[PDB]
């Protein structure tokens, strides 16, 4: 059977999105409860005091958005062979190490989460172009990142790119990456994705 | 990461200078 | 697994490479190391076209299997050359392994690097780099200490990728800055760390490890 | 006469130290901006406003109170210096250029190759590292012979020659030149210690601890 | 009073050209020794006599008629110059130092990387050449903007600034800067062509043919 | 030369690779070894497309320089990582080096291989493979013996690629079949061979070499 | 100065051809004298008792066709850089190890030097096809094997292929290797080559 | 008297199909145990009880009702056959051994190499697959010539020869032998289609769909 | 050389058989 | 009954030995052609005439005096055998197929992997070699347990089982199975020695010397 339990998080959290989308595919039953992340009981279950955090109905506890998404996934989203599973870890790790930092820097001043810094965002723009370009060459001949089907790899990389595409990747900026754009559009228009993300509108005019 | 990348981009150390100086020396020594 | 065989591209004494090298000691996988340097072009570090063909992010460590399977990111490489036991034999164990691996990357690597090598952070205006990193590391060791109070290893009852990954992420700290008066507060974490690095599979890759003396 | 202005840099920049030590001798008034909001390394020096005045995009960068801009570290140290530091005569001035040039072309690359890994900035193979160690022995030996019957490099007084060469050797002496490695060069060691304990050097460098054991 | 002396170098050395061109302006009497029996590069400069005067044993090397010895091409050029070439004010002098240091730090390495294979000094690497081309594009563009409303780099007259930058750019313009490549830099090309056609430059460089088709 | 650096593709303990490895001990060149196996497909030995791209003959040893320069054939590799002294400092010495290298390949390799490993030749109807090869080797050692009567090394007065190549070609014979009663007749050749393999540059690659005992 | 001396050999020897062609390029003066390769004086100078053998006018002695060709060459035929020189050794070594054995086997029964063996020559044909094919891909974008000019590499490989092209590489057989054919034709039509080889006629009908 | 017994195997095992098809012809009563609780592959076959009877611990494994145990799929198929399937004369018997051994030595390895990636058993290597395709072309062509004027491989009736070769070819025909590929082998395709449509084959194999488009 | 090449072409040993048998075993064991 | 014919092979072919030893027991008249002009390995077996009769292009290849052709080594050994060597009963015949099949699929590949490098035929890495050594220990141990209370593999008499397994182990025992390696398998060693000293084996194999020290 698949997992069933409670996911502690604030909504509008892209890290939580990864697990929720994954559960749409797997049929895991995941109840979302807001966050308390400093009370002894919470720290008892989730020592690091981070959200998202997952408690199974059988009492199993896990934290880190990657581990939670892994847990409520099925074998196909995880990678049904050791090669495919290693490629999943590969893209997940690349999203964390290479995409999250410049993505934050750029999209944060447009969502009010960080203050504007013109040159900081110009620097971030460049690093984002390199990442979009890398994905573009890779996806030139591929439907998805790993094998022939959506995996955690796509889910993870899409969610990490989600706010960029909504807020700042305006037409002229993204036009150099038609393959990345198509792959992104193909993912977010899946029922499983729309179920969590709703109807995503690609950026119109660089915010 | 970004910091090391910036620092190195700024300094532009010619780490390979000894290779070039050595090839050049050899080149002009041999014209005898 | 035991059958994986391939070439690991990396410079020597790289803790990121150590993760896969140690995993392969457990699994039986045959991992050979090739240490070809990048090129330095006027402030820019570049790798060969053949390398970028297989590994487009241009990072090391990178792994090419003898059957041509390519994978990069130290975590994915270590995953690949591991067996089922190191990966986690059940979805529960496997998820716990992803948890500590992710925790290592997000929470331990940045202050560990900063405390051992503060120069770059200071140059980029992190004035109190050292004291800030030292406090984060203190918090991390304390977290591991409470967790390991009643456990031999992070997941289940034997070494997994969890232990391998967290140990490798802590390796420079324990060698260079975790003084006896500082580490004294974490006897649990110290015991687990010693129990790991003294196993022959860790020793084969790490050699003899000298813990930081009083500075 | 003397220079008055503002100097942009990241902190702990040996290239900036050259000018700041020179200013201690000359009396130049140099205001250092090395932290946000005034300077952010990797950001400020890439902005159009910065590039307008300092096209190379490098720091240290100097803007005089009168608007005079200078964008390379040897030039900034020259500008904030006085006539004695620059070289009083053409002979002395020539020798200053010689040693400044020697530091830039001969010392900086092997020094960087050896020291940057010990600081966590990058990695070099044991070939490049070994070639670097050998080049540095050659440099320290050249200096050692030169300083056998000299207090300082040029004209028996501190000039830009000493300031520049000392600043380019500073990380080496702190990080990797352990007693067993540096033993063979007593005149160089003596001259280095001599310079960095000058009141004008100490004012900028603070207390310097020589490598007790090679960083690896 | 202008320098008089001997310059040891192998022939056609751009580093030596800097001093020789400076001497055209200043009137210094610099005689070149560059061929056997007088100077045999690789032998003469490794003798104890030579090494006595020039400890690094490199060329160019200058020995004045009064015994005064200088090494490093920048110092030799400075010494055989006059005050105008060195920079008449502290402002001009500082700007000359600026461009001399820029030439060494920023121009020489990509210039060497690109040009040496075309001369048979180094094996050709395509990626290194490509990166050097783009670095040279950046440099020519920096100069182009700077020379937009300037005749020369410093104080509206030839100084060591122009002489040094021109000599470090000389092999590029001969070997690899074809019309279509350098077309983007009309101010730099204009300034370069102007300098090499000054009587004092031509006295040393002779007639220089700009790259027709890239080598 | 000293500056050459690159990756040598080969399986370990390959006498053909030993030629370049020993040469690099003399020259200072940095040669790292990568031992990735070929593929065996239904009786056919094949190598990867990337390998065949650089080395179309599909043979090892093969060498790729860190600057991308590719070369195959063990003699060419050893030539490349050598210096001028090992190659031959004069056309006379250089020609003598090509002579012994060529003699090694044409006249020594076939009977050496056959005597140490006669199985394949016997299978392909060379009934008296062993006795035939033994007589050819006897002739070869006798030729070297007369030549070395008055000489320390094959060419000039120091080790060249001549000695390195002939020693490597004789290495298995001296280990496996050249019994004391057989080799007794060639004290000159034996002395030269011992003088070579005991030098630190040979020792670094060959380790301690035990000569064939009585069988 | 270049070499001058006597070359001991029978004429019609392709191994000798390498040195003689090389001398055409270099301006070395090489007098050809027939062979005696078992007398004490010969063995005194040339211990291995092989021809070709070269004695310089100054008494310098060298054997092996590769070494002789090397000696009467100039720096350009030898390789004017260490990379080019290593490539020369490379092609020379490949000619000796890979081309000479199957070339002999096939062309020998058609020149009366060895007896016919149908399957032996069919096997040799195949190995020759692999070598011609390897050269064909290499020479697709190159005029000569090394650098931009004839070197010992071309001279050596041409001479090793010389008898095949004369005797057995008939049109239908060689048509698959247009680049190798053009390179071969380009070499043998050089003045230096024709001076030694005369007018080479490519095979008409597989002998 | 025909064999009666139990066959241990995982399900859909072509190696087991050989015995089961033979049993259709001979009338042997062979019952399959292939699912838990009775047979759990990877567990049941590693128990001391199983290993007592079948020391290699592999499947298929046959235990007769009289206690007689056989391993190796060829031996099991032989045992549950009748004399006609085994070959009625020494000539026919020898020809059956011939084709059974040919299937194992020549067909199984390229068949496995090509098919296993399409089933997710092995990672796909393009060069291995390409070489396996060409080896399968050679094999189909050998069979095609042999079956030109033969209905079956041996003695004009179904024997273990046909049963074994067909079972070793079965995954190829299902997974990768598309019409355009197999078109060159009309006699082999005819013989294969004929065999799998014999009542005894269909009883075991069911309806077999030939590869539409190559996997 | 030619002899080893012929011998190996003739024998066609499946040197990689253990890799295939091991992958196959694992594949069918996991369907539980 | 019994077979009479000609056998083509390269000399010292263990696959040919199977049939020749079988013929010693049965009385089959087998003429061996293993040298030019009659057989040239790599040539004769590639000719159209050969391929006509022996489509696989392999040796040993057998043509009976009556024109009957057989082109695979197990089949040739079967054909030149008698009823006892083949297996008298279906039970025994089955066991013969078992061991013949076991030798082909389990013994030949690791044996080849380990032994071919020691013979100068090819190279294998120390992984493949180590896996091979381990597989061979497994095989010798399986045989050792099996032969604990058996003289021969099937029915207490030499069959094709012994002949085939002995021939597939022959190079291993000569080349690499040194006393310290083979010590753990006394029943296998005893059975091997027993078989190869049978008059019928010795007639084909001659004297066999067991490895004294592992070839490397």
């Amino acid at each position: 059977a698949m997992a069933a339990g409670t996911l502690y998080t604030y909504p509008e959290n892209w890290r939580a999105f990864k697990a929720l989308i994954a559960a749409q595919y797997s049929g895991a039953q995941v109840r979302v409860l807001s966050a308390t992340n400093r009370t002894p009981e919470f720290l008892r279950k989730f020592p690091a005091g981070k959200v998202p955090a997952f408690e199974g109905d059988d009492g199993f506890c896990v934290f880190e958005s990657n581990a939670i998404a892994y847990y409520v996934s099925n074998e196909e989203l995880r990678g049904s062979t050791p090669e495919a599973a290693a490629q999943v870890v590969q893209w997940v790790s690349f999203a964390d190490s290479d995409i999250v930092p410049p993505a934050s820097t750029w999209v944060f001043p447009t969502l009010g989460i960080m203050h504007h810094n013109k040159q900081a965002t110009e620097n971030a723009k460049e690093e984002v172009r390199r990442i979009l370009g890398l994905l573009d060459a890779y996806l030139k001949t591929r439907t998805f990142l790993v094998g022939e089907r959506v995996t955690l790899a796509d889910i993870t990389v899409v969610c990490t790119l989600l706010w960029l595409y909504k807020q700042v990747l305006e037409p002229s900026f993204r036009q150099a990456f038609p393959n990345t754009n198509r792959w992104f559009l193909t993912c977010i228009n899946q029922p499983q994705f729309r179920a969590v993300l709703g109807e995503v509108k690609l950026c119109e005019k660089m915010a | 990461g970004a910091m090391a990348t910036n620092f190195l981009a700024h300094e532009k150390i010619w780490f390979d200078k000894f290779k070039y100086d050595d090839a050049e020396r050899r080149f002009y020594e041999q014209m005898n």
